């Protein structure tokens, strides 16, 4: 069982998102998470998604060439979000 | 449009297990797929990196997610550098 | 005058998992979904054709509705060579208003 | 306050909204910027499909109408909800068995299930 | 000169072996 | 054997010609590309053909048909590849949150 094998590997990884934060957002979604390994798997999936978006943004920033400190500006996050299903469109210069 | 990949694609399908004599309609589907793939990659490459220029670096970022294609690009570039050095 | 005939649909289920049946309700609903998809695609393509000031539905505007909305590329038909992709037609008024956001920010 | 945030407070005041959060006007200007730059997105796809130079008004008129079905789909109309009801409202009400305990649907429509969990080995 | 004539011999045999008859399908 | 050695010969020696893809890419950019672009773009498209034919022969082996590849196994090949995100379409603005 791939999911069971992944849970066995997880029996070591601790996610950045705490269990009370994830265990609350499952409560608004419709269930109280009894087993504290399901909370861990969902938190790890969310952490992977955020990390991938941020790393794609960092790669665009590194490609533009400035090489000392990388600022998470909207010019690097907005093309990095469109590869997934997040399409932001922020205005400028309100007349 | 005519078919610019009619004879080349029949050697490639034989290379991946199809037949020595594939069907013309199947060769046509494969040719259309290849043209669409090249066009999509070229537009994304023009958007990413230097606007209006398609470079090897942009192509490599675009293919980074898929393992089989990324490995082939790296191998071809390294082998090309080695052949230039041998010459 | 029906387009799907409950034997082509049954083989569409047999090609996925041959030990699987549909119920009468599921079969009727699948036929209804097919009919609705055909109607929507045809109406949108016809509106694009009316827009090209033409009276013939070509395959170039059944392409543009399925790609943009339904995420479908039907391969074996072929198109004309796509024109050189215009990247940014940023106008002068945007080049001078966005050159005021930076003028206040650093100076 | 720009001239379109001074007009966004007038629109909410014209409705039954007298007390709103001040973050709302910053939100209703991001929606109004995302909408016109999505209509003009589709109005540039349709100008090149008819192979014209500029974006005319008949392109924007199509781009408005061809994204009122997916971006802003509607609740069902009154002529459809009447026909669905008046065939549902014609079958009679069934009778009730005298002693059936908890009255519930069949077991494939309820949420009563053995509801397992993993052995924490 | 050796690279110029030998390049077309990898492709000339790719028109004699594969694809002798042309087929079609309903 | 004697067919595996002929098939391995066609798996390696076959390629799209560089004189046509450099004509094909430059009709999309407008000005010019480089030789190391055409070398890579001719190589990814061979992997992509090998992504379809190796998977269209999985469609044919799943159903009850033989090695000759009908277009039924080829439209199904693009359908299964697109559901795993392998076939990129830059004209469908997708949305994951609903």
């Amino acid at each position: 069982t791939p999911l069971v094998d992944f849970l066995m590997q997880l029996e070591d990884y601790t996610p950045t998102i705490p269990d009370a934060v994830t265990g609350y957002y499952l409560n608004r979604a419709g269930f109280e998470a009894s087993d504290p390994r399901i909370i861990r798997l969902i938190s790890l999936a969310a952490q992977k998604f955020i990390s991938d978006i941020a790393n794609d943004a960092l790669q665009h920033c590194k490609m533009k060439g400035k090489d000392r400190k990388y600022t998470l500006t909207m010019e690097d996050l907005t093309p990095a979000l469109s590869e997934y299903g997040i399409n932001v469109k922020k205005p400028h210069y309100f007349t | 449009r005519k078919r610019l990949f009619s004879k080349e694609l029949r050697c490639m399908m034989y290379g991946f297990g199809d037949d020595q004599n594939p069907y013309t309609e199947s060769v046509d589907i494969l040719e259309d797929l290849v043209i669409e793939f090249i066009t999509e990659m070229t537009h994304k490459a023009m958007s990413i990196g230097r606007q209006g220029r398609v470079q090897v670096e942009d192509i490599v970022f675009l293919i980074r997610k898929d393992p089989r294609k990324f490995a082939r690009v790296k191998d071809l570039l390294t082998m090309n550098e080695e052949l230039k050095r041998a010459r | 005058n029906q387009v799907l005939t409950k034997k082509k649909l049954q083989d569409l289920v047999r090609e996925v998992d041959p030990n699987e049946q549909l119920d009468e309700d599921v079969e009727e609903m699948l036929l209804q979904i097919a009919d609705d998809f055909i109607e929507s695609v045809v109406t949108a393509a016809c509106q694009l054709a009316r827009h090209r000031k033409s009276s013939t539905l070509e395959v170039k505007d059944v392409q543009l509705h399925l790609e943009r909305q339904w995420n479908m590329w039907i391969p074996g038909f072929g198109s004309e060579e796509i024109r050189p992709y215009k990247k940014a037609c940023t106008t002068e008024a945007h080049k001078q208003r966005m050159a005021l956001i930076r003028k206040t920010t650093k100076k | 306050m720009p001239k379109d945030a001074q007009m966004m407070a007038q629109i909410l005041k014209d409705m039954g909204i007298t007390e709103y959060e001040p973050r709302v006007i910053n939100q209703m200007l991001e929606f109004a910027f995302r909408y016109v730059t999505t209509i003009l997105d589709d109005a540039k796809i349709y100008s090149s499909h008819a192979k014209k130079a500029t974006v005319d008004a008949d392109d924007v008129r199509l781009a408005i109408q061809c994204r009122a079905d997916q971006s802003f789909t509607s609740p069902p109309p009154r002529d459809f909800l009447l026909d669905i009801a008046r065939q549902r409202n014609q079958t009679p009400l069934p009778l009730i068995k005298p002693y059936s305990g908890p009255r519930l649907p069949p077991d494939r429509y309820c949420l009563t299930a053995p509801n397992y969990r993993l052995k924490s080995l | 000169v050796n690279l110029s004539e030998e390049s077309a011999r990898i492709l000339a045999t790719n028109s004699e072996l594969v694809g002798t008859l042309t087929r079609s399908c309903k | 054997s004697e067919e595996q050695l002929n098939r391995y010969e066609m798996y390696r020696r076959s390629a799209f010609p560089k004189a046509a893809i450099k004509r094909l890419i430059q009709s999309i950019t407008g000005t010019s590309v480089s030789q190391n672009v055409v070398i890579a773009m001719s190589g990814i498209s061979k992997v992509f053909v090998g992504e379809v034919v190796e998977e269209a022969l999985d469609v044919c082996e799943k159903w009850g048909e033989m090695p000759p590849l009908q277009p039924k196994h080829m439209r199904e090949a693009v359908r299964r590849l697109k559901s795993k995100g392998q076939i990129p379409n830059s004209k469908h603005k997708k949305i994951i949150f609903f």
